[PDB]
């Protein structure tokens, strides 16, 4: 292979790592945030669901 | 065959001959034999070959390197720019290399050449050679077998900072 192909080729190679390794570090981020604030569809633990509720007139009124 | 002016040589004063004896000179009769038996037909040899030289003419050249940017101008972690910053900074660094080594070369080949008087002949040679040494010495001494440019640079920014104090001592 001649210098520039395997020069050129090498420019290809350390964007793809450089990019990977750009996003594993904001993923280690946005996953300390996503677990300390519950804000992120990550570790998004369930609740009750509230469908399961009955509104319909109780047989007492105060409820 | 080469630069005359990379590998200088002063001019050749040779003393012509002047016997003061009867008796023949080997010298001179075994260098007429060795022209005779030796140089001639080694010299017909090469002229035969140059022949054929002379009829498959093809050329090959001498490689250049656009510059790019150094890796002072490369912003942190920008693998893109550091690559070619990096991979300049070392061809420069193999350059130099051989710039000692023809500095070199030139010292050896007159320290030869003026034989006993060698000491006060070669003044010119030693002192273009400690002033190569020493710039080669402050680029690249002491970086390490995981030298780089981004090394390189810090060791010239320690350099320059001691200049600069010892300059403010003023």
């Amino acid at each position: 292979d001649g210098p520039e192909k395997n020069y050129e080729r090498t420019m290809a190679i350390l964007q793809i790592e450089a990019e990977k390794a750009e996003l594993r570090l904001k993923e280690l981020e946005v996953r300390r945030l996503m677990r300390a604030r519950g804000d992120g569809p990550w570790f998004h633990y369930p609740t009750i669901d509230k469908e399961l509720i009955d509104h319909s007139p109780k047989a007492t009124p105060d409820n | 065959s080469w630069d005359k002016d990379v590998y200088p040589e002063p001019p050749r004063r040779t003393p012509a001959p002047s016997p003061q004896t009867s008796l023949p000179n080997p010298i001179t009769y075994l260098t007429k034999a060795f022209d005779l038996l030796v140089d001639r037909p080694v010299t017909l040899v090469r002229e035969f070959i140059e022949r054929q030289h002379a009829k498959n003419k093809y050329y090959y050249y001498h490689r250049e390197f656009r510059r790019v940017p150094d890796i002072t101008e490369c912003q942190e972690k920008d693998v893109l720019c550091m690559f070619e910053a990096e991979m300049q900074w070392r061809r420069d660094y193999k350059v130099d290399q051989e710039i000692v080594n023809i500095i070199q070369e030139r010292l050896k080949a007159c320290q030869q050449r003026e034989g006993e008087s060698h000491r006060q002949n070669c003044a010119k040679e030693l002192e273009q050679f400690t002033q190569v040494v020493k710039a080669y010495q402050d680029r690249y001494h002491d970086l390490g077998a995981h030298y780089s440019a981004r090394k390189c640079l810090a060791k010239q920014k320690q350099r320059m900072l001691a200049e600069r104090k010892a300059a403010k001592e003023a």
